[PDB]
């Protein structure tokens, strides 16, 4: 009945032009059975699983094309077809990783709070088993090392699977906060040894930081001058707001009186 | 002995003196709360013999 | 996660967008929180055809975060599906407040006593008289007097 | 035979004494509450109600069975009859199965029998006036009717207790509406009935619907008539939400509100302690460790019994990841002490600077862990153990090797010496300069500047917490 | 710390001597 | 109370706070403190 | 009626709440007359 | 009848409102 919808599954799509076609295949399907709340006869969800299976392909298309938008829709799809009120469905082989390009996305974004509450769904399995969800808790156990180095051994080996658009995002996001993190606060640290942690040969991303930071540039070696920095006193600053706290707390005394 | 106020260096053979004298300012606030424990602790029969 | 299928260019998901929305917004009233700077958009919209269904369930959205005077916004511009129904609960409370704003601004109009009057909205003064033929249907001869004694008119 | 058979006649009478005068006095002393003061509400036999409620919970509830008392539950609910000058006969009717009982046996009518039984209040036709006092009188049977959990049969008729509540619920809302007063008695009982909903549906399946009507009640109640029920019903709301799966984490922000006034007193401090898990899934615990500590010292007098007890389970959580942890064995109770044993050892590796020491617990004690579903913290107290470590080398030690610091930590490589300082710099953890050439870490020790900021922000709420015991003081004082 | 010394034990007869005498000497009169 | 969630489901302690961190640290101790006497 | 029998129940709630509110500050009047009545009483032991 | 009602209570409100003014005004030079 209908289709034909997998057919285009297999072969992938060799453009966007046979993407936007699925979904504007998969806009009927919306017009008939919408996205919810058909309990049924659970089978009118059969033809949903025939559908979940393409949507998360369209979220390995939405991060295929880069897009952020697109993926945050079929994620909050797929999503809601896992948090469907009927929880018996047939398993999923992408339903491990498929959270995990939504987390790692969402660690791209630092987002602290929505981490956690992502896995308060299921705690005990996300430990026991499902190593796609394991790299990323690892990663978080490494955030707060933080790695920096660690994560760059394990950055070279993830199964993973798509997590390379998300993992070069990481890579920026950790360069940077090598220069952010190394100072305030440290005396000094030699050319080489710097040279080690930003990698490659004689980038010019060590120049462009040298701009950046701005902060020093010496021979053979690099300063934090000065000095570690600025030299908050901080004197007759934090006399206005010693006097002006005073000022309210003698407005609580005359409130009692 | 505290009749002598001061420290020594076995290396360099020097003794340096240095004094605070003044202990008064906290020996008021100690001694207070010291027996302001006592002044709960007599609360605790009113506050018990009010409720039950 | 019902709200990011609002990206959709069609508008022919919007209403059946709009129609799980007013079913499970007892429960999902405040999942629609997050949700109103998109109720912007088809409220906005002129093109949109469901913009005066749009009003109603950014009206209840309101109700449910507390929002009176901002449920009144959406209450005038809303059109005549808003005013059609009504049944249950959520009708009195709008007229109330509805006719609390407007016998307050008539209060206020009888003090001008006229000239560089304010705008008076033709649905919200449509109301006033068109659920006081209920009044006059029922017979009820207390409340009839009543509302003529609100407005000041 | 005849000793157990003599042994028999004296326990039925002791309840068909205190029982049947019980809800008589209360519910018959409510009856004239209800139609004048009705000031607040009190109603301070509603007060009452909730320590008869509590006095029928222990001893002896309803029944059982037992093949004497069990008469009770046709009793009550039978003879309205009707108006008030025509209960006159009705209260001596009740007297007369008294005589009954006296001279042949008792007879017992439940389970299949409780349908027309539930049905008689509005066979009476009617009450007609107290929708509490037939709600209390269909209730007391089935409030301690759950603690059958026979859960064949007898569970749809609680089902039909609901339906019939819901008619009694119809009567709630259409009728007064203005000093409603019997809305606000009954808002503990639909608060209680609530509260025993989730109960039975947590034997047999959760509510999704039941939270549909339950959020038409919540939303309801705003702005039209709510007192003491509002706050109750995002308890209701926030019970089965923590433990399901997701967003209700914002939820309350939007339904705030507060919701004032805090009542019924501890009432509000759990409400607190359900919010106070769901701040700390945000890892704020400068929110969290005040909202869990309130929760406790807000919540007299106990017994009973293990709740109190789970609430202070949590409540150290928030503090253990602070880092800043008091000794927990100063709350340690007899009953409480044999439940936290593995929890108890948890804290006392957590506290100590080995990394190894603390990886053992979650091996041999996350067992009972995935019981309590807080392995939240397991993942983010690493932070806190290696912040611990580093903190009290830091004061420990004037000039610090970062290679041989990590054998004492298990840090394992020279490369992460640098990175926990680092980010310790960068959180303000340790105020120590490092240079690296070989490298070292040297530190040193600043103060002076000590007691001006720290005491005087500390004195903001000292006094305010002060003159605030003087307003409570002279509220309570100026009522005489 | 003197402040706060006194303000408990304001609160303290305060609070002792007139919950004693509200509830108690209402008691008697009815 | 018992009412709503409950049924659902100097002093020694200040120094038994170090007193728990000579348990998990050190023993007590006599013997390894009497041992590490012969060893250099 | 609709306008009405239940509109006329948020109406003539305004007149429930005004007294519940006015009862919280009658409760406040209240503990605050026998302040005047003390503080008369003081006045009225020094002609005493 | 609800009406009239209706605007009988908000005079003991208002009559009330100006009784605060009253009660702290003259505490207030009782004082002195």
């Amino acid at each position: 009945m209908y289709e034909q919808l997998k057919g285009e599954w297999n072969r992938k799509s060799p453009n966007l032009s046979k993407c936007g076609e699925e979904l504007g295949r998969l806009k009927l399907v919306l017009l008939e059975l919408n996205f919810l709340p058909t309990t049924g006869t659970k089978l009118t969800k059969q033809q949903l699983i025939l559908a979940r299976d393409i949507l998360e392909i369209g979220a390995q298309w939405s991060i295929l094309r880069k897009d952020i938008p697109s993926f945050e829709r079929y994620m909050a799809q797929l999503k809601c077809y896992y948090f469907d009120y009927k929880e018996q469905l047939p398993e999923s082989a992408y339903m491990h990783q498929l959270l995990g390009l939504n987390l790692l996305f969402l660690l791209s974004q630092n987002r602290v709070a929505e981490f956690h509450t992502e896995l308060e769904r299921l705690p005990a399995k996300d430990i026991q088993t499902n190593v796609y969800i394991k790299h990323p808790v690892s990663l978080e156990q490494y955030l707060m090392e933080g790695s920096y180095n660690k994560v760059f051994l394990a950055k070279g080996n993830i199964p993973a699977e798509s997590y390379t658009f998300f993992i070069d995002i990481l890579l920026d996001t950790i360069r940077d906060e090598i220069a952010g993190c190394i100072e305030k606060a440290y005396e000094k640290i030699l050319f080489t040894e710097a040279t080690r942690i930003l990698f490659f040969n004689t980038p010019k991303k060590m120049t462009d930081y040298a701009k950046k930071r701005g902060w020093v540039l010496g021979p053979n070696n690099y300063y934090s001058f000065a000095s570690q920095q600025q030299k908050p006193e901080d004197t007759t600053i934090p006399s206005t707001e010693l006097a002006k706290q005073v000022i309210e707390y003698a407005r609580q005394l005359e409130m009692i009186v | 002995d505290k009749k002598f106020h001061g420290i020594l260096d076995q290396g360099e053979g020097v003794l340096i003196i240095f004094d605070e004298p003044p202990v008064d300012k906290t020996y008021e606030a100690a001694l207070e709360t010291i027996q302001n424990m006592s002044k709960v602790v007599d609360s605790l029969y009113n506050k018990a013999k009010k409720l039950t | 996660g019902i709200i990011s299928l609002l990206d959709e260019d069609e508008p022919q998901l919007k209403e059946f967008a709009l129609h799980k929305l007013n079913a499970v917004v007892n429960d999902f009233w405040a999942e629609i929180s997050e949700s109103v700077d998109k109720i912007e958009v088809l409220y906005e919209d002129e093109g949109f055809r469901s913009r005066q269904f749009a009003a109603l369930v950014a009206s209840k959205v309101f109700y449910h975060l507390g929002a009176f005077e901002e449920s009144l916004n959406y209450a005038l511009g809303a059109g005549d599906l808003f005013n059609v129904n009504d049944n249950s609960e959520y009708v009195e409370t709008i007229i109330a407040k509805c006719i609390d704003h407007y016998t307050k601004q008539c209060v206020e109009n009888a003090d001008l006593p006229e000239g560089e009057k304010k705008p008076i909205d033709q649905r919200l003064e449509g109301i006033v008289n068109k659920m006081f033929q209920r009044c006059l249907d029922d017979h009820k001869y207390k409340q009839a007097i009543g509302i003529a004694l609100e407005t000041r008119r | 035979p005849p000793g157990g058979g003599e042994q028999e006649p004296p326990p039925p009478p002791a309840p068909q004494d205190v029982e049947m005068k019980e809800e008589a006095a209360t519910g018959g002393g409510s009856t004239g509450e209800a139609d004048g003061k009705t000031a607040a509400a009190a109603a301070e036999h509603s007060q009452r109600e909730l320590d008869t409620v509590t006095l029928e919970d222990i001893k002896e509830h309803v029944k059982q069975l037992e093949k004497a008392v069990s008469g009770k539950e046709p009793r009550f609910v039978l003879r309205a009859l009707r108006m008030l000058p025509s209960t006159s006969r009705r209260l001596n009717h009740y007297v007369l199965y008294k005589a009954v009982q006296g001279f042949f046996t008792s007879n017992n009518a439940t389970r299949d029998f409780l349908l027309p039984f539930l049905e008689e209040p509005m066979d009476t036709e009617a009450d007609l006036q107290f929708r509490p006092r037939t709600g209390k009188a269909a209730s007391t049977p089935l409030l301690p009717e759950v603690e059958a959990y026979l859960q064949l049969l007898v569970v749809i008729f609680m089902m039909n207790s609901k339906r019939y509540k819901e008619a009694q619920k119809i009567s709630d809302d259409l009728m007064q509406k203005i000093s409603t007063q019997n809305r606000r008695a009954l808002d503990l009982v639909a608060a209680k009935c609530y509260y025993y909903h989730a109960r039975v549906y947590e034997f047999l399946d959760k509510l999704d619907v039941v939270r549909s009507f339950l959020h038409a009640r919540l939303r309801t109640a705003t702005l039209r008539h709510d007192a003491d029920g509002q706050a109750t019903l995002l308890n209701l709301l926030l019970r089965n939400y923590l433990h399901y799966s997701l967003y209700d984490q914002a939820e309350k922000l939007v339904s705030k509100s507060v919701f004032p006034e805090q009542a019924n007193n501890n009432e509000w401090a759990r409400y607190l302690y359900y919010t106070g898990r769901i701040k700390a899934i945000q890892l704020e615990y400068s929110e969290a460790r005040r909202t869990m500590t309130n929760a406790l010292r807000k919540a007299p007098q106990h017994t009973a019994v293990g709740f109190k007890q789970t609430v202070h389970k949590l409540l150290i959580v928030v503090e253990l990841l602070l880092g800043e942890i008091p000794d927990r064995l100063q709350f340690r109770q007899p009953s409480l002490k044999r439940s936290l044993m593995p929890y108890f050892l948890l804290t006392q590796a957590v506290r100590t600077g080995n990394l190894a020491k603390f990886n053992q617990v979650l091996d041999q004690f996350g067992e009972k862990f995935q019981a309590d579903g807080t392995y939240t913290l397991i993942i983010r107290l690493r932070h806190n153990v290696i912040k611990t470590g580093v903190r009290m080398i830091s004061l420990s030690y004037s000039r610090i090797s970062l290679a041989d610091i990590a054998q004492k930590l298990q840090l394992d490589s020279p490369e992460d010496a640098e990175f926990i300082v680092a980010k310790a710099i960068r959180d303000g953890v340790i105020e120590a300069s490092i240079n690296h050439e070989k490298g070292y870490v040297q530190s040193k020790e600043m103060i002076d500047i000590y007691s001006t900021r720290e005491p005087q922000l500390a004195f903001h709420q000292r006094i305010s917490f002060c003159l605030d015991i003087h307003n409570m003081s002279v509220k309570a004082m100026r009522f005489p | 710390y003197l402040a706060s010394l006194i303000r408990s034990v304001v609160a303290l007869h305060n609070l002792i001597n007139n919950k004693i005498a509200n509830r108690d000497a209402e008691k008697k009169e009815g | 109370m018992s009412e709503k969630k409950q049924p659902v489901d100097e002093d020694n302690w200040d120094d038994d706070n170090v007193e728990d961190d000579f348990s998990n640290q050190l023993r007590a101790e006599l013997e390894k403190h009497g041992y590490k006497m012969e060893t250099s | 009626l609709e306008e009405g029998k239940a509109g006329s129940g948020l109406r003539q709630y305004y007149l429930s709440k005004i007294e519940e509110l006015q009862l919280i500050v009658n409760d406040k009047s209240q503990n605050l007359r026998r302040l005047q009545a003390q503080r008369n009483e003081l006045n009225a032991k020094v002609r005493l | 009848d609800l009406y009239s009602r209706y605007k009988k209570l908000q005079q003991e409100l208002e009559f009330l409102e100006v009784q605060e003014e009253y009660i702290k005004d003259e505490q207030k030079n009782l004082k002195k």
